[PDB]
DNA sequence: GTCCGGCTTCGCCCGTAAATTCAGA
DNA sequence: TCTGAATTTACGGGCGCAACTATGCCGGAC
RNA sequence: UGGCAUAGUUGC
């Protein structure tokens, strides 16, 4: 049918083809007979029959007169379809201007013209005159001529002269424009001008001036002159209850400037006073402003009850608009809806629907039966017999329902797992019975919830949800490797106590000859289920090339253990049931199962363990009293402990010596401290709560206790829940993030008096505001990555590239979070992996590192693979297989046509939004750390420190004056075996290259304040300082001396704002001491608020901390503080205070020193010199005067932009940094995200390129192009023998990319529908529908799915 | 002896909605909320209990 | 009952264009 | 007295998904 | 016989 979208400028000539018939009359219905009017907005014979195929006066009533138009009225009888789509217009007695092109912001007019919107604005409302062909007069063209001015213009310049206004002057002066020699004089102006600024403009005014060129549109089409009205039955009136109809919004609008069009008309026609018409063509142009978008010039028209009327423009945009309420997400029959039940009994592809909506969704189906079987000959019959519900139907709907999957919906489908297709399974009732397994897939509880049946029809479909939605499919997410079918509370309670062992319990000791014996034993009463035995087990090794070989040996095991063996398949090890199964565990088990037996025995394994321990947790009957939380008797020391520490903390703060954030920050630390310290105790007296012995000594062992028994097993709850029932429930934070200092020092089994539960609110309306506040962040946050990241699809299988990214285990300051391991399953290397030991290739280059692989690497420890990236790959228009690589929803490669992008935001998105809704799961508990204040290194090996530099103090200890010092614990081997961050100001107690021993710290510092520590010696001076404004002095008479703190920039007097507190070092005779072997002073800049403790001229020695700033609190560290940082990275935001890069490497020299704001200079060995920077002389400078520098590398210290980092460092650099920033986000809040999700949408960002060099190509010389189509040009032009065109790639955040697109459809749909249908319509844009949101939006297939072979015969058959 | 005034009642912190809840104390903030809230719809069966 | 018409402010964040203020020649 | 860069100010767009119940829906001349 | 507004509520 079609192919491309074509979108432009609508001439008056192409209104009136579209019309069928001007409006004239603003009467919509007579309100007595319900006909449409003569003319006017609802018309027969403009718009088309109420009635199919029958004439309004009734003469022609029957498919005969299809065609004919009555002569009484001129109603084409013919369908009310055509009613549906025939446009009309109204010829608008004055030309009006079009409010989209006047306030886009930026305004095609304004700039079009080269006027600013303000003067435009008047100009077109009627208030001010511009003049049109100036001529041989005192007047310029686009001046503006007030009432005073155009009377002495008029009274001076009577003769040839024209100065209109209103729109009929816009129009004019946009009709006497040529817009290719304003073109020529644009640009050789442009390459004959100097600034900066009007580069940027004139650029821009170049642009608009060769988009209208290139395309058909004219200027002045701009301004409306004939309005299309559109067709009544999308503006439809509905009856209302009783004889007044639904008040419409767009026929207000219409029908209010069909009232000024007319009145302005028959003004006209009489040749009315000048003002009067003035007037009302000001009102006409208001009118047609607030129709075409209602709000936008201000003053937003309400009809009755005072509400905004919802113009085209409101129509089409927003949420509410059709782009997202009816074309990207729509109603759809064959649907149901209801609550959710357990059905613990159902199989894991198997859902129960009732017998009722089964009956309502498959009525066709049913009436199909019923005409098949004979059972009813008319549809109607068939109808009737349904209705009635009668014994044979039933029979059909049982017939029916055999192989026909139905979707399983719940409402926030935050990620593909929350649609699965099911089997039904009829059931009596009127709940959907769905698996146990599955619930953690959905997030379904069984407290309410809710979930919506949909039926696929077409053969098509019912084989999709089969094969790629069944819920036997989907046993791993698609976010991580681990199995999300893992059983959730229930199941894991029952396999704990099941497999777990005490020191004596019934038939303990005795030999059993099987797993058989041992379920024969428990059943009959003989033996508990958790009693150390000898069990004869039969376990199957599958190390033989795919042959499964026995091995019978004696089992050192319990009979619990013995008897869910019975339910583990062959091939597993029986290691793997003869540990305690936690949910862990559990979950590692069917993991294992599932990459070495593979899919239908993971299934079968999974459904029998449900069983097993659905049916063992209830024999256990394990309960929940009020004595199992067991109060520690340790806990009210630490709390006395603690109350004194705050006590004597509180009094140093009565005494000055401590600030009041500070001293809120202490209290914070040592109140968590405390509160862990009593958890530990409740932890240590609760698990080894039980001693128990009948045949000797005592023994202890790990405790029955119930609370401890669902905690440890992972079935429900963490150590912070158990926490707050038995310890004490600690610090509370308010719903800004901000920590309430003052604990809860009583637990749940405990009281909690009123004041305790006055601060618990504070916790519990944060916890509840950000499940119904702040998740409106998580869900922007997706949706643009989802719209940032939907074209991108897998295409080909190999591009052949031999680049990549180096993953390496992180270690961001503790131990090994992610080891390689995890970071390297399942993608494709780039290069050979040569073996630790000498140049022997251990992997090839392109293998697929597995589950052995992987293994290998680690027996062999390799520290550092370099591995195909999403980001590094050579193909156009998608992603190879091999650098997206293992699927991680299937064992295998990702499949040529599956859409990652899809899958990649999705993954991004669910987890922030998720945890942001999950929240108050932990009341309002802050989660916070120790604070640290040491290194506390924990295996022997050698100490190594990169980024550095330090200085010896008098004491001897070395002092580290670095900001990102990161100290390595290395190995014997060479390994980096821990990593440390070490604060600027951190004492070290050993040095570099030196070995330490396990439990013996190695740094210390003062957490809660920065310090500012020197140099070198000398003595201190105030330099550039007055008191009063530049610092607040604090006097101490009676000691008779005195401190001081600099107040930051809020704080400082607006006059003499530049005043800089500075300490300078000093030698004996007044001058500056320069740091060693330099050529510039010693002097530390003071940031705002600054505790000095120094006096003026006071001896210091190197390696002292002259002043201290207090580092202020951080509040609550939880997703809902952390996801802005996540979206900022995505977005990529410029840092407030960015550290400074060097663009090109060379020799380093200081320049003029200008005003305060140094030069920098940076000389390569034979390059380009003369390159400068302009470096603030207030900000610190790493590189001084004296050596080399690469490029990329850091001037200055502080947050590093991302644009510099992929300008100068490349790609790689800036994906693997914007990987690292949201993994530690994301770790944090121990979220497992495979980086392949946040490669791709770091991929999406990095997509445009700007051009530096047009070569011998036909790009314009600083334009931005996709990033492929420079690539492809670049490709064809070198495979002759011309050169290619040099790029640069750029870096944008979601949402620009996004809205930056070939495609104007995906970006309508996104954010600023307005806009984007503004310029794609002034620039004549085409859109190929190439991509996912516009083939969802047109309604054809998907060109990711099964609809990829599709796409690709129509293209080869284009 | 600075003690200028006492609360009448323990009760007068919470709403009649919460003041129903039994062992209101001993639950989570957040779940006495929504013991209110759910008295609030509870619909009134045959007989009283 | 049947027919006809044009007084509310009070949110947080960020991107981008216009206006201002330096900082010079 | 002019002119470019950087800074400030003004102003337009964004602010998750799904679901259920109830009431009210225009004010002024012949 | 389908639309908008306001209020309340459920699941996240
Ligand atoms: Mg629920
Ligand atoms: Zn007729
Ligand atoms: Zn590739």
């Amino acid at each position: 049918e079609f192919d491309a979208i074509k979108i432009a400028l609508a001439s008056p000539d192409m209104i009136r083809s579209w019309s069928f018939g001007e409006v004239k009359k603003p009467e919509t219905i007579n309100y007595r007979t319900f006909k449409p009017e003569r003319d006017g907005l609802f018309c027969a014979r403009i718009f088309g029959p109420v009635k199919d195929y029958e004439c309004l006066c009734g003469k022609y009533k029957r498919l005969k007169h299809r065609g004919v138009i009555c002569e009484k009225c001129g109603v084409e009888v013919t369908q009310t379809k055509v009613r549906r789509e025939r446009m009309g217009h109204i010829e608008l007695a004055s030309p009006t201007a079009h409010i989209w092109f006047l306030k886009s912001l930026p305004s095609r007019i304004g700039l079009l013209l080269d006027m600013p919107l303000r003067d435009i604005e008047r100009v077109l409302y009627f208030e001010s005159y511009v003049v049109i062909e100036g001529g041989m007069t005192n007047l310029e063209r686009q001046q503006i001529l007030t009432e005073e001015q155009y009377l002495d213009a008029l009274e001076e310049f009577g003769d040839e002269f024209d100065a209109k206004m209103g729109a009929e002057a816009i129009q004019a002066l946009l009709k006497s424009m040529d817009l290719e020699q304003e073109c020529e004089q644009l640009r050789e102006e442009l390459n004959e001008t100097n600034s900066e600024t009007k580069r940027k403009k004139l650029t821009k005014r170049i642009k608009l001036l060769e988009a209208f060129v290139q395309s058909g549109n004219k200027p002045e089409w701009m301004i409306l002159t004939v309005l299309p009205v559109l067709p009544p039955d999308l503006r439809p009136l509905v009856p209302l209850d009783g004889g007044r109809f639904a008040t419409s919004d767009l026929n207000d609008l219409y029908r209010r400037v069909i009232n000024r069009n007319n009145r302005l008309k028959r003004l006209l026609d009489l040749a009315a006073p000048d003002i009067i018409v003035r007037n009302e063509k000001r009102m006409l142009q208001e009118a047609v402003d607030a129709l075409l978008d209602n709000g936008r010039r201000g003053r937003a028209i309400t009809g009755s009850n005072k509400r905004p009327l919802k113009s085209l423009a409101d129509m089409i945009k927003g949420k509410q608009g059709r782009f997202r309420q009816n074309l990207l997400g729509k109603r759809v029959d064959y649907s149901g809806r209801s609550v959710i039940t357990v059905g613990p009994y159902l199989r894991l592809h198997q859902c129960g629907l009732p017998k009722k909506m089964a009956l309502e969704l498959f009525k066709p189906f049913i009436y199909g039966k019923l005409e098949l079987r004979g059972l009813a000959t008319t549809i109607k019959a068939a109808k009737k017999m349904v209705e009635r519900e009668e014994a044979v139907v039933w029979d059909i709907l049982d017939e029916v329902i055999r192989e026909h999957p139905v979707l399983l919906n719940r409402a926030p489908t935050l990620h593909r797992l929350g649609i699965q297709a099911f089997e039904p399974v009829l059931i009596e009732g009127k709940a959907i019975q769905l698996h146990p397994l599955v619930c953690a897939a959905y997030n379904a509880d069984f407290d309410g919830d809710q979930m919506a049946v949909h039926v696929p029809l077409t053969l098509e479909a019912q084989l999709e949800a089969r094969a790629l939605m069944m819920s036997t499919n989907n046993i791993l997410s698609p976010a991580n490797g681990e199995p999300i079918i893992v059983p959730s509370q229930d199941v894991v309670l029952g396999l704990y106590y099941m497999t777990r062992d005490c020191v004596n319990a019934k038939g303990e000791g005795m030999v059993l000859t099987g797993p058989k014996e041992a379920e024969r034993l428990y059943r009959s009463g003989l033996a508990s289920l958790h009693a150390r035995v000898k069990v004869r087990i039969t376990e199957y090794e599958k190390d033989a090339n795919g042959e499964l070989v026995a091995k019978t040996s004696l089992k050192d095991t319990t009979v619990g253990r013995a008897i869910l063996w019975m339910i583990v398949p062959k091939g597993l090890p029986y290691s793997i049931v003869n540990q305690a199964l936690g949910k862990k565990a559990i979950s590692k088990m069917l993991n294992t199962c599932y990459r070495i037996l593979g899919l239908k025995p993971t299934v079968i394994f999974a459904d029998q363990i449900m069983y097993t321990g659905f049916a063992y947790a209830a024999r256990s009957g394990a309960s929940v009293g009020i004595d199992d939380m067991v109060i520690p008797e340790k806990k009210h020391e630490i709390i006395s402990e603690a109350e004194a520490e705050v006590a004597e903390i509180q009094e140093q703060f009565q005494s000055g010596l401590v600030t009041a954030g500070e001293r809120y920050n202490k209290v914070i630390d040592i109140w968590a401290a405390a509160n862990d310290r009593v958890s530990k105790a409740m932890m240590d007296n609760l698990q080894t709560e039980t001693v128990i012995n009948r045949d000797g000594q005592e023994e202890k062992q790990v405790s029955f206790n119930s609370i401890y028994m669902m905690a440890d097993s992972g079935a429900r709850g963490s150590a912070a829940q158990i926490r707050q029932l038995a310890g004490m429930r600690g610090l509370m934070a308010k719903p800004d993030g901000s920590i309430i200092e003052t604990p809860i020092t009583a637990n749940f089994r405990e009281g909690l008096n009123v004041l305790q539960y006055f601060i618990s609110t504070h916790g519990a309306r944060k916890g509840l505001a950000d499940t119904a506040l702040k998740t409106a962040n998580s869900g922007y946050l997706t949706r643009r990555l989802v719209d940032v990241a939907q074209d991108l699809v897998v295409t080909e299988d190999d591009c052949g590239t031999h680049e990549g990214i180096m993953m390496t285990p992180v270690i961001e300051g503790g131990d090994v979070k992610e080891p390689l391991r995890d970071r390297v399953l399942g993608r494709v290397t780039a290069e050979d992996v040569l073996k630790p030991g000498t140049a022997d290739i251990l992997v090839p280059r392109n293998t697929l590192l597995h589950e052995q692989w992987c293994d290998l690497l680690e027996e062999n420890s390799v520290d550092a693979v370099k591995v195909r990236s999403v980001v590094s790959c050579d193909t156009d228009f998608g992603v190879c297989a091999h650098c997206y690589g293992r699927d991680l929803a299937r064992g295998h490669i990702i499949n040529k046509g599956e859409a990652i992008g899809v899958i990649a935001a999705q993954s991004i998105g669910e987890p922030g939004t998720q945890l942001t809704m999950r929240t108050f799961h932990i009341g309002g508990a802050a989660s916070r750390a120790a604070a640290e204040s040491s290194i506390q290194v924990k295996n022997k090996g050698s100490i190594k420190l990169s980024n550095v530099k330090s200085v010896v103090n008098s004491s001897g200890k070395l002092v580290i004056t670095s900001r990102n010092t990161e100290l390595k614990l290395i190995d014997e081997f060479g390994r980096t075996k821990e990593s440390y961050k070490v604060p600027y100001g951190a004492v070290l107690a050993k040095g570099d290259g030196e070995q330490v021993a396990g439990g013996e710290t190695v740094a210390n510092w003062d957490p809660h304040t920065m310090p500012v520590i020197t140099e070198v010696s000398g003595f201190v001076r105030f330099t550039d300082m007055i008191d009063g404004q530049t610092i607040t002095r604090q006097t101490d008479e009676l000691t008779g001396l005195s401190s001081l703190v600099v107040l930051d920039s809020a704080e400082r007097t607006a006059g003499g704002k530049d005043l800089r507190p500075a300490l300078k070092i000093v030698d004996a005779q007044g001058n500056d001491v320069l740091i060693p072997g330099t050529d510039m002073p010693a002097q530390y800049f003071l940031p705002g608020k600054a505790i000095v403790q120094l006096e003026d001229g006071v001896q210091i020695s190197s390696g002292d901390t002259l002043a201290r700033i207090p580092q202020e609190s951080g509040g609550t560290k939880d997703i809902t503080g952390g996801l802005p940082r996540v979206a900022d990275l995505f977005e990529a935001r410029r840092p407030k205070e960015p550290a400074i890069l060097a663009e090109i490497s060379g020799i380093v020299s200081f320049g003029k020193e200008t005003k305060g704001k140094r030069r920098l200079v940076i000389t390569p060995v034979d390059g380009s010199d003369p390159y400068e920077e302009m470096i603030p002389k207030w900000r610190q400078l790493n590189v001084f005067e004296g050596e080399r520098v690469e490029r990329g590398d850091v001037i200055s210290d502080g947050p590093e932009a991302p644009h510099d980092i992929l300008r100068l460092r490349g790609v790689h650099a800036v994906t693997r940094y914007i990987v690292n920033e949201v993994q530690d986000v994301y770790r944090l809040q121990g979220v497992k995200i495979n980086d392949k999700h946040i490669e791709v949408i770091v991929r999406q960002m990095l997509r445009k390129a700007t051009i530096v060099n047009a070569g011998s190509s036909d790009f314009l010389e600083g334009e931005q192009v996709e990033y492929s189509r420079v690539k492809i040009a670049n490709r064809e032009l070198e495979a002759n023998g011309k050169v290619g065109a040099t790029y640069s790639r750029d870096l944008l955040g979601i949402t620009k990319a996004s809205l930056a697109t070939e495609s104007f459809i995906s970006a309508a749909s996104f954010q600023e529908t307005t806009r984007v249908l503004t310029e794609a319509a002034v620039a004549g844009k085409r859109d190929e529908l190439r991509g996912l949101k516009e083939n969802v939006i047109v309604g054809r297939l998907i060109p990711a799915g099964t609809g990829y072979a599709y796409h690709q015969d129509r293209m080869r058959r284009r | 002896d600075q003690v200028d005034y006492m609360d009448v009642s323990t009760q007068q912190v919470v709403s009649v909605g919460a003041s129903l809840i039994p062992f209101l104390e001993h639950d989570d903030a957040n779940r006495a909320l929504m013991g209110a809230n759910m008295q609030r719809q509870a619909v009134p069966t045959l007989r009283a209990d």
